[PDB]
């Protein structure tokens, strides 16, 4: 065949130093970055909890034993204790990124080691998302949202001092103390506005970032709504880590979900390629239900 | 527990009988006694010859 | 599980890189520019800690769990059938028995010092006694037996004092000029800051660069492709001339002691393990009874005392 | 290393024993011992430039003149040793000679 | 004149279950000039 | 007064220091018993005196 | 005794390592204090 | 510690219950020592597994009370801190050799 | 025995990047280290001493043990303590 | 020094090799049962404790 | 380079225990099985002694 | 430490057969010798102090 021209992929992923129009990147400007890599909220906020295998239990005592009033000589009845189980799973986070030894070596060379802080950026944000809001095919059967809903422990309506304490004390209802919020940063806009007639003094602190004394932290996420606010006893969130994010590069193996133009198989040796692959665990337990409220725009 | 279960054989007259299952473990061995006799014999004899 | 899936199915069999025998493994770094060219392109830096991250460090961290017998027999075993058998895991030692058996043989006894002149004698004298030096001699001799290597640190302290403190084979590398002569051209130690409380995610690396005339301070972290960002108040002027981290070797190839029987010690750990799982799963003996009988379950238990 | 296992002893002058069985150790021990100290020549190479540049010492000196003397960690014997230094002619202090017996 | 390249597109990360295909993803810069 | 039966099997093989740590536990449900009878009048008190009857 | 299913007692206030649902707590992991002491 | 008959005396602290907290620095200077012990009469028993502790630094000793049901929330004993001569933290740890293995 | 000799946490060496004063204001932090070794190094010791008393976990882990009709014969060796006299 | 003996190095290599392959993958013993008869496999487990 | 350098990286290789039978895993099969393969270290051994 | 099992005794120095066969223990015991001597050196200087 003798062809020259480069291989077009399906999808599009892989990375080339030859455009197929002929241009050729070189003497890459290497880019910038305009951001800073976001922290795991769950990392922030939930209790670690080290896990040595896939998976874990937990085992709590749920009854105590009674007591009674004798008399002399009277026979002393009898009480009982008891126990109970939970358990939690962890589940595997991964992406791989292909790029052709060309453009390894006279375009970018440094391309793998800048790609690392935004795949760690993209398995954190994944995994927030999964586990606080409930969204982006979460894997565990477990989450805030999820409680939440099971709960129906939701208070509707407009932020207001009023509605905030109705908020934080509906964890106490249940004999729980709120730890900290949850919110989207586009709604500081309306925290920032509101205060107490009597006392003349706002609920919000602008300067440190607390709520009713409580730390507020901000989700990053398009899914949490502006009206929307969470609050909870997150030392009841458990996470849980097996395996840190390993990176392994490879030379020889084969990529079966991207496609050649004629549709065969990527083989990174015949194909002259290499390819990045990064895996993380991570384990998340909801320890009680119930310790979540949520308030949202009627 | 290595557990050997003979196959039953059944006549067309109604007999029974067992075949005859075994088990055990073998090990290769060679002529040791002859074989090093023979070849220190052969390393004296260079080294007599050589003083 | 076709074999050349097994990359992209995450199927593939862990760990069984070879770590103590790899080539890319106990490598001598070396740069072509100078002190300048290497400073003015800290990048650089960067690709050598990441190269001592993946492929040497893992050797001298498998060389320490031997020395703190943490043989591959006991954490591999983790996966053995853990049914309702008993563990029999064991370590034997060797590397700690050997090592500290032939450093004490070579500085059990203090290294004396003679010289012509009174002068530097005496102020020689002084340094020692006031660094301890006798302790930190055995500590590297130690450190020398183990992984083959060792590094020592030589600062003009807060008070005034010329202090000598060993720094970490695992955290500590040079870099050294490409000349047959190869001077040191720049060295570096860096450390896993963690809380104790949490994994940090990110695995946060403190980074210190030491060249002829200062130390350079940057904060890093794995996930982050280890970008070198300077610490605030990162540079620090150092009075000597010359790069002040020295490395000292076991032998011309840098290799430890009991590196080269590792696979020694392997095999004994799992032969002794191997007679020990006979030893807890077989019975020693048993009284067999064979015919058409009956015994009552009952009655058996008098097997002790029938005569 | 000696083979503990399958170990014999000698009348009772243990570091003429040891020196014997020792004898393949001794063999790295030199070339390392030889490593050891091209290190310590940059120890005091660094040593003796900070003390000139805080002006401690008088930067007439040199420090390549030091020899570095190294001694095995064999077994010794004071008995033994008393007797061979004081025949052939020592001298000892009598309160050294009592601190030497406990 | 000066030229800048900025990342514009951040690589996607998926589920995966164990034994499962990890499918990929890519990165893209933008250019922008002044 | 109190008394707790355990199955020695639970005691063997289950929990061997079950009756260590429920002790404290059994302190627990007096005081509880207690507090429960002296201020509120509750759970069958054998006293004629209470803060609520107060 | 020889029983195979578990003593059922009345009232049920006896430990048991066998449930009634025949599962046994062998290897059972010590339980924690989910909350403190009330004095 | 200076005694109250006014004496220097020498202590041991047992190893299940005391620690050091080192300086960061290569020189790692001790910051701070603790010492804990679970209080008990010898008749009831608490769900409240309380620990008195005893926090070293270079100018005195800070006493606490704890338990570990609260998590730990040190409180400051009546009459907590109690000031000490020494111009370092008293405590000091002895090593078995540089990894402290048995 | 092997989960708490050869655990990664314990026998670590305790840091603390603040001064005195840092630590002394913010006095929680004694609190986590106060935890950290209540729940890893402590087990360690606990084990090792245990050991040179001579109450190995053969004497101990009775969990699997026989004793419907046999004796139970568990036996312990006290190696420890005879190595620890002796170096000492 | 050594050029003349990398065979002899290498046969004894082999040779310990082979004998570290005979450990692993070999029992060591076990108790071989014959003929027609029923095991419970729940049973077995009890052959270590049996008399 | 296409005949002298390849027998001293051989006697390289002998001197830092990389002998044949670590490198020609071209037999060993990558089954369930256990590998051990094993490197003595003579070379090391009789250079270090000799010299 | 001496295996008293597998031991002997040659003629009634009691001493040198000792400290040949603690050999192995005196390397180590050096070591931990230098550790000690580095924290009793501590030990004094808080009591200089405190005089």
């Amino acid at each position: 065949s003798n062809n020259v021209k480069p291989q077009v992929f399906n999808p599009d992923n892989v990375m080339m130093h030859e455009k197929k129009d002929g241009t050729l990147m070189n003497e890459f400007t290497t880019p910038i970055l305009q951001e800073v890599m976001e922290n795991s909220k769950i990392m922030q906020l939930g209790k670690y909890e080290p896990m040595e295998g896939t998976e874990k239990k937990f085992t709590f005592w749920a009854d105590k034993p009674g007591a009674y009033w004798v008399g002399e000589g009277q026979k002393i009845e009898t009480s009982k204790a008891t126990w109970v189980n939970a358990t939690m799973r962890a589940f595997k986070l991964g992406v791989i990124l292909p790029v052709t030894k060309e453009f390894l070596n006279y375009t970018y060379s440094q391309f793998f080691e800048e790609m690392k802080p935004m795949i760690a950026e993209a398995f954190y944000k994944k995994f927030d998302e999964a586990g606080i809001l409930n969204q982006g095919n979460n894997p565990f059967g477990k989450s805030i949202a999820q409680s939440i809903e099971k709960t129906n422990k939701v208070i509707k309506g407009d932020f207001t001092q009023d509605n905030i304490i109705d908020l934080e004390a509906l964890l106490e209802d249940d004999e729980l103390e709120a730890n900290a919020f949850i919110s989207k940063t586009q709604n500081r806009s309306l925290l920032r506005k509101i205060v107490d007639p009597e006392t003349k003094e706002r609920i919000y602190d602008r300067n440190s970032d607390s709520l009713d004394g409580l730390p507020v932290v901000n989700l990053k996420s398009s899914n949490l709504k502006r009206g929307e606010l969470i609050t909870g006893d997150f030392d009841k969130l458990i996470y849980g880590i097996p395996q840190l994010i390993e990176y392994k590069i490879d030379e020889t193996a084969q990529l079966s979900t991207v496609k050649n133009e004629d549709g065969t198989p990527v083989n990174l040796f015949e194909q002259d390629m290499v390819a990045l692959r990064a895996t993380m665990h991570v384990a998340l337990h909801i320890a009680d239900d119930k310790a979540f409220a949520k308030l949202v725009p009627a | 527990v290595l557990f050997l279960e003979p196959t039953v054989y059944v006549d067309a007259e109604g007999r029974e009988t067992e075949g005859s299952v075994d088990g055990g473990y073998i090990y290769k061995q060679y002529d040791v006694q002859g074989t090093e006799a023979y070849k220190d014999r052969l390393n004296s004899d260079i080294h007599m010859f050589t003083n | 599980m076709l074999k050349v899936n097994e990359f992209e199915t995450d199927t593939d069999l862990r760990g069984n890189i070879n770590y103590l025998f790899n080539d890319e493994a106990n490598v001598v770094y070396t740069y072509d520019g100078t002190e300048s060219d290497l400073l003015q392109n800290v990048n650089e830096v960067s690709k050598y800690i990441e190269h001592h991250m993946d492929y040497q460090r893992p050797r001298l961290k498998v060389l320490s769990d031997y020395y703190e017998g943490k043989t591959k027999n006991l954490v591999e075993l983790t996966r053995r059938k853990e049914e309702y058998m008993a563990d029999n895991r064991v370590a034997h030692d060797y590397a700690s028995y050997i090592s500290d058996f032939i450093n004490g043989y070579f500085l059990g006894n203090p290294i004396q010092y003679q010289d012509d002149d009174k002068d530097v004698l005496e102020a020689i004298e002084a340094f020692n006694d006031l660094n301890d030096v006798e302790s930190h001699n055995r500590s590297l001799g130690l450190d020398l037996s183990i992984y083959g290597k060792a590094y020592e640190l030589m600062i003009r302290n807060q008070d005034d004092e010329t202090r000598l403190y060993k720094s970490d084979a695992m955290s500590t590398f040079i870099i050294y000029d490409n000349t047959v002569e190869r001077n040191s051209i720049a060295g570096v130690r860096y450390l896993r800051t963690k809380p104790i409380d949490k994994t940090d995610e990110d695995e946060v690396f403190t980074v210190d660069l030491f060249t002829s005339h200062g130390v350079y301070r940057y904060l890093t972290n794995r996930t982050n492709g280890l970008k070198l960002t300077p610490r605030e108040n990162s540079f620090e002027s150092h009075s000597f001339e010359r790069m002040p981290i020295t490395e000292f070797s076991n032998n011309e190839r840098r290799k430890g002691d009991y590196e080269k029987v590792i696979t020694l010690i392997d095999l004994y750990d799992n032969a002794e393990s191997d007679t020990a799982n006979y030893m807890s799963d077989l019975n020693d003996a048993m009284l067999l009874i064979k015919g058409n009988l009956n015994l009552d379950p009952v009655e058996v238990r008098k097997q002790k005392e029938a005569n | 290393t000696p083979n503990m296992k399958d170990d014999n002893f000698s009348g009772t002058q243990s570091g003429e024993a040891m020196k014997y069985k020792l004898f393949g150790l001794e063999q790295r021990t030199k070339t390392k011992e030889g490593l050891f100290t091209k290190g310590l020549r940059r120890r005091a190479k660094l040593l003796e430039t900070i003390l000139k540049n805080t002006r401690s010492i008088d930067a007439n000196k040199d420090f390549n003149t030091v020899r570095y003397v190294y001694n095995r960690n064999l077994p010794k014997s004071l008995i033994e040793e008393l007797k061979a230094y004081i025949d052939s002619g020592g001298k000892i202090s009598q309160t050294t000679l009592m601190s030497l017996f406990s």
